[PDB]
């Protein structure tokens, strides 16, 4: 009920920015927004609270501000250790709490690579079996932040997605993979069905249909 | 402790 | 100073669990207490007085469940009775400093993982996925527990294949699939055989993948 961007990246010394959203009556109302940082396989860890507070410890260069619905925490002169995820929190309006939906900040050391996408329609064994499995599979983007939509059509579908949070290959770029699930006449119903992946503002589509 | 009176305030309507 | 939590696992839908959150380091009565559970973002769920005297729940787990704490003991504890699917969730402890009022003490502890399903060990269904460069796969659908391996003709092709990492379904079964690029003159010069096996179910499944 916080909004996030998906991903936000910058080089070693830049300034980045992540936004969070709210309504009037949570963000806009009181002054108790606090920023969380997680790393892969740990707890979060508060960097900044009521709005512009910052714990000792917390490095000088983290520093948060609100506007109207909006908070922000702002990362002067950009670290590799400060590549994370990070959350933004607020008092919720009526004895409560609500979380963004978190921002992956990635400080770049590589070259940025688009996703290659692969898309396979349902098997013959398995429309057989009476299921339907739609697979995307999603290789070599950088940074490992994607977004991934379904379209029925040119309708957008999200009943039955299933996707994966990317993970470090070998190669150290990204994988993700996406599923959709299908009534055998769902699949059969339409013209054709489509896997978008969007990495970094480029789109990479990918469309199967039935035979 | 303030942060347990204003807090628990906080929580309660 | 610490928080360390129990209590979590696999659970079967209506199923109860009792997660535990052990306090050392700092005086634990004097903290309010929240649960917030992680799913792709963050969660409140739910929240305790220092005093015992007060609690909070977001409206999806009033009724069903229950945050209790044990001063004398530095305790504290979530009772989920009825368990949903969407339950499913990495739950996390913690002290945030909300408002701080000169006391920025903010603490989480590890983490535990709840999984809501009623799913019994079972070997997957293994589908092919059939096709300059030519991509072919195996779908490893709907097995439990985790992991399968894939091996692709008796592990004698190695190159190109690339094996993602699983998806947990609504269902509670994981589905993964197994990818390799030949050379697009290889689709007929050799046979593609992938080769799955699931050691909970002491499953062995060979499929051939062909055009």
């Amino acid at each position: 009920a916080l909004t996030q961007p998906l991903s936000v990246s910058g080089s070693p010394g830049q300034s980045v920015t992540i936004s969070c959203t709210g309504s009037s009556s949570d963000i806009g109302s009181y002054n108790f927004v606090s920023w969380y940082r997680q790393y892969p396989g740990k707890a979060p860890k508060v960097m900044i609270y009521e709005v512009n507070k910052r714990p000792s410890g917390v490095p000088v260069r983290f520093s948060g501000s609100k506007s109207g619905n909006t908070a922000s925490l702002t990362v002067s002169g950009l670290q590799h250790e400060d590549e994370a995820d990070y959350y933004c929190c607020s008092y919720g309006g009526r004895n409560n709490l609500i979380f963004g939906g978190g921002t992956k900040l990635t400080v770049l050391g590589q070259p940025k690579a688009a996703p290659s996408v692969t898309l396979f329609p349902p098997s013959s064994e398995e429309l057989q079996a009476n299921k339907a499995t739609l697979v995307c599979l999603i290789s070599d983007f950088y940074p490992g932040a994607v977004t991934v939509a379904w379209k029925a059509d040119s309708s957008p579908v999200k009943a039955g997605v299933e996707t994966t949070t990317p993970s470090k290959q070998s190669n150290n770029k990204y994988a993700a993979s996406s599923y959709l699930s299908l009534t055998p006449e769902q699949w059969k119903s339409h013209r054709s069905y489509s896997c978008q992946v969007t990495h970094e503002g480029s789109t990479v589509e990918k469309t199967v249909a039935p035979t | 402790s303030k942060r347990s009176f204003i807090e628990d305030l906080l929580f309660n309507k | 100073v610490q928080l360390v939590e129990s209590g979590g696992g696999v659970v079967q839908p209506g199923g109860s669990l009792r997660l535990s959150c052990e306090a050392s380091g700092f005086s634990f009565k004097d903290y309010g207490m929240h649960w917030i559970r992680q799913t792709p973002g963050l969660e409140w769920i739910s929240r305790i007085s220092g005093d015992t005297r007060g609690t909070s729940y977001v409206d999806s787990v009033k009724g069903r469940f229950i945050v209790s704490r044990d001063n004398s003991r530095n305790s504290l504890f979530l009772q989920m009775n009825s368990l949903r699917s969407e339950d499913t969730a990495l739950y996390y402890c913690a002290a945030l400093v909300i408002v701080a009022a000169g006391d920025d003490f903010d603490l989480w502890g590890q983490g535990t993982v709840v999984t809501v399903s009623s799913a019994s060990t079972k070997g997957p269904s293994v589908f092919p996925l059939a096709p300059g460069t030519a991509a072919l796969g195996c779908l490893v659908k709907d097995y439990f527990p985790e992991p399968v391996t894939v091996s692709w003709n008796s592990g004698a092709l190695t190159s190109g294949v690339h094996t993602f990492p699983a998806v947990l379904q609504s269902s509670g079964l994981y589905s993964l699939s197994s990818v390799v690029t030949v050379p697009s003159s290889s689709l007929g010069t050799q046979t593609y055989i992938c080769n799955v096996n699931h050691k909970p179910s002491n499953t062995k499944v060979d499929k051939k993948v062909e055009p």
